[PDB]
């Protein structure tokens, strides 16, 4: 333990530092990554392992869940080559049919964590109180480490590894260099490392940790596993009394895969159970899917561990705001405030049509607006009506403002596109020609998706600029 | 309960308001579909400070609590109905979800507290009047 404590302290001291700024962002990452590996290298890996194949434990999950009133009828567990494990129908299922439910007593939740062996520490530590997902991850490890716990039949069917970024090789991460997504990756890695270092110290010293099953061994690998298991599986349910909402892991639900559609999941408070209905008709033998949510591709890769290709909800981040150096700053600020729009914020450029939201359009209409136009939108009772047509695409302020607006956006989108290291044809060529690892494929596909969205934004802005200018001439 | 009770104030959709709320009105906003009136008893809820995009709402037409992810509080078109003309409403969070006219007054929560109340809907999208900046309710 001396080596671990000495390095643990070093890690906490280094990772607690504020970012150095972008010139050293890659550098910060690899330094933490190196130190984390030095620590992980000296540990045995997971404290608790099981000897069978993952699939060999499915019969116990199914038995255990059926004993507690869960739905175990009409579907079974199979290994799909493309996604890995998931549910398959054994009987035909119709859309909106209830096929799955899970009673509250089988769920792993923060509310239940409060009453487990972790309770005494939960109540004292600030992070466990503040971070729902951390308290849930530690509850999961405590149960994993307890051989007679209620959830062993479920914990035993979880995978030993995940494809989220915490499991990426350095050279796989490298493919994301300069993409927007990498900023969120760097943060995720850094925060995970910090949490481990902090808690390792807490378990070793805090007196309420003396009776925990995690007292003898808490490896980096154990923490990484637990955090990943929560973030790739968790959902939100109401608390027992309906007074608040809380994180939960839901056995025999988290085995459903992802596709496009409507949300089919939710919690039935009256009967105290989680429910799910079929998204689409499935014939026996088909893979069962649910909709995970309207998430971006960066979120799916970073938090859920996979890259979904037909992501109709994908987008990129753009930061805009009104300069304080402007002459009309105060007036623009007043119009935006009246409209409920902040002076500066992060907006998004979307994959699907239209490329911009009404809020961004309204923002930009003010951003490019001149003094006279601002007075029209500020002075007079009619001003309020003018302000609430700003997000309405059929109500341009002036042909001049629309041209300035689309010119501005055309240039911003092009400038962002120019910051990438590779171009579109090159990335497509690599994906087609190289026998890449799965993780490398994700990094590249994600990189490509960001460029494709920006290219579309430029083309659309260019067209609108020409359209409005032509109207100006008439 | 179809309304949010914090400190000594009750927050309701303005168009669901009754004469009692108007008599005890302390604040209102046409543009947000909100009316705030006083109470005589202390409430139980909390206005969340958090910068979340995710939470749960009670969908009364389904009698279920659904998780949703939402776009921030931008300016959104609201269709004409028996209470309002077609207009844009400010400070409205948007998510894919289920909402029928009877779902108005349903409450959106995250693990930090209340975020907003169902004000608009139809055709797959549910929209909530954001109440996170009504700091004075506390
Ligand atoms: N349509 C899809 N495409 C690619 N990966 C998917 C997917 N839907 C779900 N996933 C996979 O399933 C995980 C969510 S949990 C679903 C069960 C999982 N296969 C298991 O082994 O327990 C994700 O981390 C990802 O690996
Ligand atoms: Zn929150």
């Amino acid at each position: 333990p001396k080596e671990i404590l000495n390095l643990t302290s070093e890690l906490l001291q280094k990772c607690s530092s504020p970012a150095p700024g972008p010139g050293k962002e890659w550098e910060e990452y690899v330094q933490i990554r190196t130190l984390v590996e030095k620590i992980r290298k000296k540990q045995k890996g997971l404290s608790v392992t099981f000897d069978g194949k993952r699939e060999d434990y499915f019969p116990d999950l199914m038995k255990w869940a059926s004993e507690n009133g869960a739905s175990v009828e009409g579907f079974e567990m199979v290994n799909f080559k493309e996604e890995g494990f998931g549910l398959r129908a054994t009987r035909d299922i119709k859309a909106e049919e209830l096929f799955l439910w899970v009673p509250r007593k089988l769920l792993m939740t923060v509310e239940s964590a409060k009453n487990s062996v972790l309770g005494p520490l939960y109540s004292q530590d600030r992070i466990l109180q503040a971070m729902g997902n951390i308290a849930l991850a530690f509850h999961l490890l405590c149960e994993r480490a307890s051989p007679n716990s209620f959830w062993q039949p479920y914990i035993q069917t979880l995978p030993s590894e995940y494809d989220t970024p915490l499991y990426f090789e350095e050279d796989e991460v490298r493919y994301l260099q300069s993409t927007q997504a990498i900023h969120d990756v760097f943060s995720q890695y850094k925060n995970t490392a910090r949490q481990y270092a902090y808690f390792y110290k807490v378990i070793q010293t805090h007196p309420h940790a003396n009776k925990l099953p995690l007292k003898d061994s808490f490896t980096y690998e154990d923490y990484r596993w637990a955090v990943s298991s929560v973030m790739t599986r968790q959902n939100q349910i109401p608390t027992e009394d309906g007074s608040r909402v809380t994180l939960a892991l839901i056995p025999l639900w988290d085995m459903c895969n992802h596709t496009n559609g409507l949300i089919t999941t939710g919690y039935n408070l009256e009967d105290d159970r989680c429910e799910c209905v079929a998204l689409q008709d499935f014939r026996a033998g088909e893979q069962i899917y649910i909709f995970y949510g309207t998430r971006s591709n960066a979120e799916f890769v970073i938090h859920s561990g996979f890259f979904f290709d037909n992501n109709s909800h994908d987008r990129v981040k753009i930061k805009l705001g009104v300069s304080k150096s402007d002459r009309l700053y105060a007036m623009k600020a007043e119009v935006l405030a009246r409209a409920g729009i902040p002076t500066s914020s992060v907006f998004a450029l979307h994959f699907t049509e239209p490329p911009i939201s009404a809020q961004l359009l309204a923002f930009l209409r003010v951003f490019c607006m001149t003094e006279e136009e601002l007075k029209e939108h500020l002075l007079g009772d009619s001003a309020i009506d003018r302000i609430f047509t700003l997000g309405n695409s059929e109500f341009p302020v002036s042909w001049d403002n629309e041209v300035k607006l689309w010119t501005f956006l055309e240039d911003r989108a092009s400038l962002l596109l120019k910051t990438y290291k590779t171009t579109i044809e090159e990335d497509k060529s690599v994906l087609k020609n190289h026998d890449l690892s799965v993780r490398a494929k994700m990094a590249i596909k994600l990189r490509l998706g960001e460029k494709e969205i920006l290219e579309k934004a430029v083309k659309s802005a260019a067209v609108n600029r020409e359209y409005y200018r032509q109207q100006m001439e008439e | 309960s179809g309304a949010v009770y914090v400190g000594n104030y009750r927050v309701v959709n303005r168009h669901l308001a009754t004469s009692a709320d108007w008599q005890n009105c302390v604040w209102e906003s046409y543009n947000r579909d909100l009316l705030v009136s006083t109470t005589t008893a202390h409430g139980c809820d909390i206005i969340a400070r958090c910068q979340c995009t995710t939470g749960v709402y009670f969908c009364a037409s389904k009698n279920k609590h659904y998780p949703i992810s939402f776009e921030g509080p931008g300016l959104v078109e609201v269709q004409e109905s028996e209470y309002y003309p077609r207009r844009y409403q400010s400070h409205v969070l948007l998510a894919a979800g289920f909402s029928e006219p009877g779902d108005a007054g349903g409450i959106l929560r995250c693990e930090h507290g209340v975020i907003g109340i169902v004000t608009m809907g139809g055709e797959g999208v549910v929209g909530f009047a954001d109440i996170r900046d009504l700091l004075w309710l506390e």
